């Protein structure tokens, strides 16, 4: 007679996966799920990446000289690199991160200029500390005001929004190191920043002493931040210290966003983004890092999960 | 696997099948033979395509989210910045095991069981002129050249022709 036999293939070099009742078992064949290689390299489309090279988005966001080339800059992703200095006047912001944050997912450095009257000062002070060209200067988004002749007046001054749109406000306030630095520069021997719209206000009270030395100088100055929402005013008043705004920055919503990384910036397309460079997003896990940004595989902590692609491998 | 052929009543694979999943061997009076079965090994690979393609199918986009890493000691906010991402790894860490493993024994249960539906298939096809030898082989009661073999394997056999035959030589 006859003898038909029923069967199924096999290879010679099967490859292990796991399943609900065995840690490994081999199957013909399988594919990965986890991507845990990167070029080193983030790719320079689709996303608008901005290289902020030398700058933080804060020192470029303030106007440091040396990141005046990033005034009007617009961004998806703003990379900060680990090499960023600041060169202009020794600062801090009390809540840095949030108004790092608030910037990088705005999106945009654009600034528009408004005519304040600062009635009785002196404008545009600045400071070896913050050389622009060869001589002393200043952010160029701040306006150090000091006093006029022998005094300084209170301060007081509106700026409402007629616009569709909100205004972010930057100040500031500065800290003398000595009460001699405090009279010389603005006459009283305290002063005094109040900063208010129609739904919030804040004062600061500048504190007299000395910190330490940084670029030249033992004083600081402190970054504070406004919002002032459509059909609302800006006030400020202030009899001394006052780091006043040149205008404001206009705020955008949408899928911006800032990254810490040194990895090169490349010509290429990869949607999904880490601060190890681009990854592929075919795959639905990723361990490269936890840090990313656009459509990415999700991070896990395995650094490979097979799915098999076939049936179990019984070889000869 | 649940139906266990593959690895079960069928010893192994045939490394010699390079053109299918799934097929036949043959011994006849005109010597030995082999050829894929299409059907069944199209079925499973639409299948494994299916589930792979519901598995790679990009679900997440995300733009500006929380810091992940700090230069700086803060204390409570950074405490559940840090815990609120190390759970969320951990659920995703344990979705993905999981989908592994549940993916991996319904792969394994699928191709096993495709092989058991070409193997009653074939059985249903012989009626009364074959019989069951317990590994994945059927003995043939009648003169079976290869004609008769390829009509088997595709689809036209009529076991009325050789059932007379077929009858006489088991009984
Ligand atoms: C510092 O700058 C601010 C911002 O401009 C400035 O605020 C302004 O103060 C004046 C009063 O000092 C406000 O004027 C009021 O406007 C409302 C309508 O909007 C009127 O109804 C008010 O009239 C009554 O009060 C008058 C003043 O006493 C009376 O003479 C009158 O009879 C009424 O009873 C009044 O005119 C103005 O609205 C604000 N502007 C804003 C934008 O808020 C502030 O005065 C300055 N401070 C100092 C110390 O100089
Ligand atoms: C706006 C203004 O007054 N600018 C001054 C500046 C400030 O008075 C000062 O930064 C306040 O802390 O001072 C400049 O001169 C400095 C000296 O005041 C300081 O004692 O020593 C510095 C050198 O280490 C420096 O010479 C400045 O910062 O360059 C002069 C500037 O016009
Ligand atoms: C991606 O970058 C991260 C961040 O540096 C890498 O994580 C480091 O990996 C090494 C292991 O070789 C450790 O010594 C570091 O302590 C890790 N740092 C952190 C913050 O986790 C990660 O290994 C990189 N991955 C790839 C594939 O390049
Ligand atoms: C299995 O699928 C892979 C894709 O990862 C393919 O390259 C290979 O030829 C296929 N079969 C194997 C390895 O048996």
């Amino acid at each position: 007679g006859a003898t038909l036999c029923l069967g199924h293939h096999a290879v010679p070099n099967g490859t292990l996966v796991k399943t609900i009742t065995d840690d490994q078992i081999e199957v013909t064949n399988a594919t990965e799920l986890v991507q845990s290689s990167s070029t080193g390299k983030i790719c320079n489309n689709p996303h608008r990446i901005l290289d902020g090279i030398d700058c933080t988005l804060i020192d470029a966001l303030l106007g440091d000289p040396h990141c005046d080339v990033f005034q009007n800059e617009t961004w998806d992703l703003f990379v900060e690199r680990s090499k960023a200095f600041s060169n202009c006047y020794p600062y801090d912001v009390p809540d840095y991160a949030s108004l790092r944050s608030l910037v990088a997912s705005s999106g945009t450095l654009e600034f528009i200029t408004e005519g304040f009257t600062w009635t009785g000062v002196t404008q545009n002070g600045g400071s070896n500390a913050c050389k622009r060209g060869p001589g002393s200067g200043f952010f160029s988004r701040l306006n150090w005001l000091t006093k006029s002749g022998s005094t300084y007046p209170v301060l007081n001054v509106t700026m409402p929004n007629n616009d569709n749109f909100d205004k972010l406000y930057i100040w500031g306030v500065h800290h003398p190191s000595t009460n001699q630095e405090q009279t010389s520069l603005y006459v009283q021997a305290s002063g005094r920043v109040t900063v208010s719209t129609r739904r919030s206000q804040q004062t600061i009270i500048p504190n007299i002493g000395s910190r330490p030395w940084v670029r030249q100088a033992s004083s600081r100055i402190s970054i504070y931040w406004t919002i002032v929402k459509p059909g609302d005013v800006l006030v400020i008043n202030s009899n001394g210290n006052l780091i006043a705004p040149r205008g404001y920055f206009k705020m955008r919503t949408g899928k911006s966003s800032i990254m810490r990384s040194d990895a090169p910036i490349d010509t290429c397309i990869s949607e999904c983004i880490t601060p190890n460079g681009s990854i592929p997003n075919d795959k639905p896990f990723q361990n490269v890092n936890k840090i990313t940004y656009g459509a990415c595989p999700k991070y896990v902590k395995q650094n490979t999960l097979k799915l098999a692609t076939g049936m179990r491998n019984v070889p000869e | 696997g649940l139906f266990g052929a593959i690895a079960g009543f069928i010893e192994n694979g045939w490394e010699g099948m390079i053109d299918g999943w799934y097929g036949f061997r043959h011994q006849n009076s005109e010597g030995t033979g082999q050829a894929a079965d299409l059907k069944s090994t199209q079925a499973a690979i639409d299948q494994i395509n299916g589930k792979l393609n519901r598995v790679i199918e990009k679900t997440n986009e995300k733009f500006h989210q929380i810091e992940k890493e700090f230069s700086e000691v803060e204390g409570r906010i950074q405490d559940l910045e840090k815990y609120v991402e190390d759970t969320k790894i951990d659920l995703w860490s344990y979705n993905a095991e999981l989908l592994v493993a549940l993916e991996n024994q319904h792969t394994i249960d699928l191709t096993d069981s495709e092989m058991n539906k070409l193997f009653e298939k074939t059985g249903r096809q012989l009626r009364e002129n074959a019989e069951d030898m317990g590994n994945g082989c059927f003995k043939i009661y009648h003169k079976c050249d290869n004609a008769c073999i390829e009509s088997i394997r595709n689809g036209t056999y009529d076991h009325d022709v050789y059932r007379d035959e077929a009858l006489n030589n088991r009984f």
